[PDB]
């Protein structure tokens, strides 16, 4: 009889619950499991936040889970109640598909890693493109919300590390008449424009930019994934370059890698001395899990090179490093892949890029 | 006049009779029910408030506890925002300053803002010409608002402030690498402002002592929530610790439960006597995904502008009391918290002109 250590998961469907079970069973097969052996405990998202928080207590923490994998559901329901409730006890949470930058804020999310990068990390790819295509002067338009400013912060860090940002412009999320803002951009000499915005906000930008004839030849538009999704795509100027996170939405893939990482980390934890159990249930328990913060360190330092979504490491915020992106280019109104960022290197493929105009 | 239901929730031994006996000409009258509660984990607090809200019609909650648990405040904000129900944290963990409440919380706390305590702490230092200091915080929410307030104050001052060092301590990870010790070693200043939780402070002081920063020549100043319950004094707290404090000398629990009920009742009367309706108490927590568009934080305008019985019980939009009388306290040679100043009408009235020792 070994010791049974539960991993927890909050996942979108019961197909994914079953994938998580099979992942944990594989880890037990793969590892030496005489001393410790993992057990999968899981659940699908509840219809609202308060119910979800309760479920984490009743269904997961009641089984003394050492960690909790969480996906982004199909339908306003975030990982946030799971992060809070698990965080109360310093039980680590692994985000599988959540990409909002807010989850990188340690104050709000103590014990939160994720196997996909935040949107703001798309700046890494922008920067490498700017070196590659020698865009040494860029304008940067961003939404004045957390996410928009996160992208600005991140790009500026890379520039104040050479290419430069000639100006940075921010607009109120929800604005449609962005002619005022874009005229300000039109008047600068730089004709490379980088955009961080939500779907609907990018649409507003794209329209206004078209009226002002800033989508034609001369101009380069360089955006991320949100800004060429759904309704943004539907008005985006031809020639635009944007990004898609490869496997960014494969819950199954990230369950596979998350479990591998967590399994590794568990076995690495139990090499060390004086490991305590997490609290059994929520009721009556108000102290942190003494070992939580150690386990968080172990996870953070976890390297898993041979992963399905590539090379798994985490940065100082617990965000995924070495993520891989499709570099997409709108050509005759079709999104066409012109290369990939492979984790560190831009690899152009044989499909020629077509810029706005050309 | 019609009745609104107000739940008063008391965690920990309480003179329920002193409270009832201690407590309305308006357009609406309170029907107050005392619930008692023994536990302050998330599940216990959530289910208890949800059960109340479904086994009765609750216009608002008044919450008091006897713990040092700042998490209770977090939990209450979440609950308040999800159910759009007014919750007043009037004592204990419930009252320990939560920074960055939800956009749509109706959660208000008895006690001083982070910014107000920062300015009180600089006033203390000015009185004794303590112009040279460092700051130490953890990542506990508010820590930026704290540091910014200081920085903002002293960069706008004709006074010769010298902020030598600001340390940010990561206690979401374990301290096996003696990292936090190495950060603390870097402190030279004779005054040290510490922003963190009580439980965090406990550990920081232990380390600080080990590297000789608790003795004579070093003075630490901490905010209310570190001192917390002053009848409970961790052994690692250094004698000569100074704290700001709103823990219930001159403003006793009975008088607060009184005002809590007054604030909620008045607020509702004011809204009814202008709009001819008040928000219908939520049938449950478990149908809040449905009743979204039917609910509002409308009642907030009124909650934050109640004058009752000659006192301005206004809140800030940030959700804290506007004009609290604060006591400055000192941890003395008998390990007892002692009153050494008042802060009243933006004037600081200290006891000593020169600080005694031993
Ligand atoms: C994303 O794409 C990048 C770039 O392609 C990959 O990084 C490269 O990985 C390859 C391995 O596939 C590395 O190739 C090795 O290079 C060694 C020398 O590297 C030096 O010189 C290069 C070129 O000037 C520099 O870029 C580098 O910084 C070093 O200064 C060779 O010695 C290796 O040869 C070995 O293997 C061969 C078999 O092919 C044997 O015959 C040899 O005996 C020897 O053992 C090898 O060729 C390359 O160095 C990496 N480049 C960089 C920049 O790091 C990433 O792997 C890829 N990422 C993902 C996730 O796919
Ligand atoms: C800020 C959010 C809103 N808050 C939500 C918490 C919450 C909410 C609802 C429920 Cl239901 C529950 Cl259960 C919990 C997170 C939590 O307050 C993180 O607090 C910390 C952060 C840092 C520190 N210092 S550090 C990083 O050095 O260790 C300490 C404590
Ligand atoms: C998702 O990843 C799994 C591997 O874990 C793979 O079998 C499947 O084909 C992937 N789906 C897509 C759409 O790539
Ligand atoms: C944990 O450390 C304590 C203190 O020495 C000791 O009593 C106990 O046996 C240890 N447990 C393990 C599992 O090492
Ligand atoms: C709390 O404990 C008291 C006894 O100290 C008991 O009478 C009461 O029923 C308990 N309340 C709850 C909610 O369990
Ligand atoms: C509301 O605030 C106003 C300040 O604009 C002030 O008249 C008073 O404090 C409040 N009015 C009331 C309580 O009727
Ligand atoms: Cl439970
Ligand atoms: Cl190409
Ligand atoms: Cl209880
Ligand atoms: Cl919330
Ligand atoms: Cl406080
Ligand atoms: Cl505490
Ligand atoms: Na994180």
């Amino acid at each position: 009889d070994p010791k049974i250590v539960n991993i927890g998961a909050v996942l979108s469907t019961k197909k994914h619950e079953q994938i998580f079970r099979e992942a944990v069973n594989q880890a037990n097969k793969r590892h030496f499991t005489r001393k410790i052996q993992l057990q999968a405990t899981s659940v699908t998202h509840r219809p609202n936040a308060i119910q979800m928080a309760l479920s984490v207590c009743e269904d997961l923490i009641s089984s003394q889970v050492y960690a909790i994998l969480v996906s982004h559901p199909p339908a306003h329901l975030t990982p946030t109640p799971i992060s809070y409730t698990a965080g109360f006890y310093r039980i680590p949470v692994i985000g599988l598909t959540t990409r909002m930058s807010i989850y990188s804020d340690k104050s709000i999310h103590l014990s939160f890693l994720r196997t996909v990068p935040p949107y703001s990390h798309q700046a890494l790819v922008w920067f490498e493109m700017m070196r590659l295509f020698n865009w040494n002067h860029v304008i940067l338009i961003v939404s004045d919300d957390h996410e928009g400013r996160a992208a600005q912060k991140k790009l500026e860090t890379l520039l104040e590390g050479g290419p430069k940002a000639d100006k940075v412009l921010q607009f109120e999320p929800g604005t449609k008449n962005l002619t005022a803002l874009l005229l300000e951009a039109k008047e600068l000499e730089a004709r490379v424009i980088i955009l961080s915005a939500s779907e609907d906000d990018a649409t507003a930008v794209y329209k206004s930019a078209a009226m002002l004839d800033m989508t034609g030849a001369g101009y380069v538009w360089l955006v991320g994934e949100r800004e060429i999704s759904g309704s943004a795509l539907r008005y985006a100027p031809d020639g635009i370059i944007g990004l898609q996170l490869i496997n960014g939405k494969n819950e199954s893939a990230h369950i596979s890698d998350a479990v591998a990482v967590v399994a590794q980390a568990i076995h690495e934890l139990f090499e060390m001395e004086n490991i305590t159990d997490p609290p059994r249930g929520c009721v009556g328990n108000t102290n942190i899990w003494k070992t939580g913060p150690l386990f968080k360190r172990v996870l953070m330092s976890s390297k898993y090179p041979d992963g399905v979504t590539g090379r798994i490491e985490f940065n100082e915020d617990g965000d995924r490093k070495f993520a891989q992106y499709s570099i997409m280019n709108l050509q005759n109104r079709k999104l066409v892949q012109v290369g990939i960022f492979n984790g560190s290197y831009i690899i152009q493929n044989d499909r020629k890029i077509i810029w706005p105009g050309g | 006049p019609p009745s609104i239901g107000i739940a008063v929730i008391l965690v920990g031994t309480s003179d329920e009779v002193a409270i009832k006996d201690a407590h309305h000409h308006l357009s609406v009258v309170p029907r107050v029910e005392l619930v008692a509660m023994n536990e302050t984990d998330p599940k216990s607090i959530i289910t208890r408030i949800c059960d109340l809200m479904s086994d009765r019609k609750i216009q608002g909650v008044v919450f008091a506890d006897d713990t040092d648990q700042e998490a209770i405040a977090q939990i209450l904000d979440f609950i308040s925002a999800q159910t759009l129900t007014p919750i007043l944290g009037i004592h204990g963990g419930s009252s320990m300053i939560m920074a960055d409440k939800d956009e749509s919380s109706m959660f208000f706390q008895f006690g001083p803002s982070i910014e107000q305590q920062a300015s009180v702490m600089l006033n203390i230092m000015e009185e004794y010409d303590w112009y040279i200091f460092s700051i130490v915080t953890t990542y506990f929410p508010g820590y930026q608002d704290f540091v910014n307030k200081i920085r903002s104050t002293i960069e706008n001052s004709f006074v010769g402030w010298e902020l030598e060092e600001v340390l940010l301590l990561d206690m979401s990870l374990d301290d096996g690498d003696s990292k936090i010790q190495n950060q603390l070693k870097k402190l030279q200043s004779p005054i040290i402002l510490l922003y963190c939780t009580k439980e965090e402070a406990t550990y920081i002081f232990e380390v600080a002592n080990s590297v000789g920063l608790t003795g004579y020549g070093y003075t630490w100043i901490v905010p209310s929530l570190v001192a917390g319950d002053t009848d409970t004094v961790p052994s690692e707290f250094p004698t000569g610790l100074i704290s700001v404090s709103y823990d219930e000398w001159d403003y006793g629990l009975p008088a607060r439960v009184r005002d809590g009920i007054a604030i909620i009742t008045t607020a509702a009367s004011d809204m009814l006597s202008e709009h001819s309706f008040i928000p219908e108490p939520k049938s449950s927590c478990y149908n809040t995904h449905e009743k979204r568009i039917y609910q509002s934080n409308m009642l907030n305008r009124y909650l934050i502008n109640v004058t009752f019985e000659g006192r301005d019980l206004s809140f800030s939009e940030d959700g804290y009391q506007m004009h609290p009388k604060l006591v400055i306290i000192l941890l003395n040679k008998e390990r007892k918290w002692e009153r050494v100043g008042k802060w009243k009408d933006k004037s600081l009235q200290m006891k000593y002109y020169v600080w005694p020792r031993m």
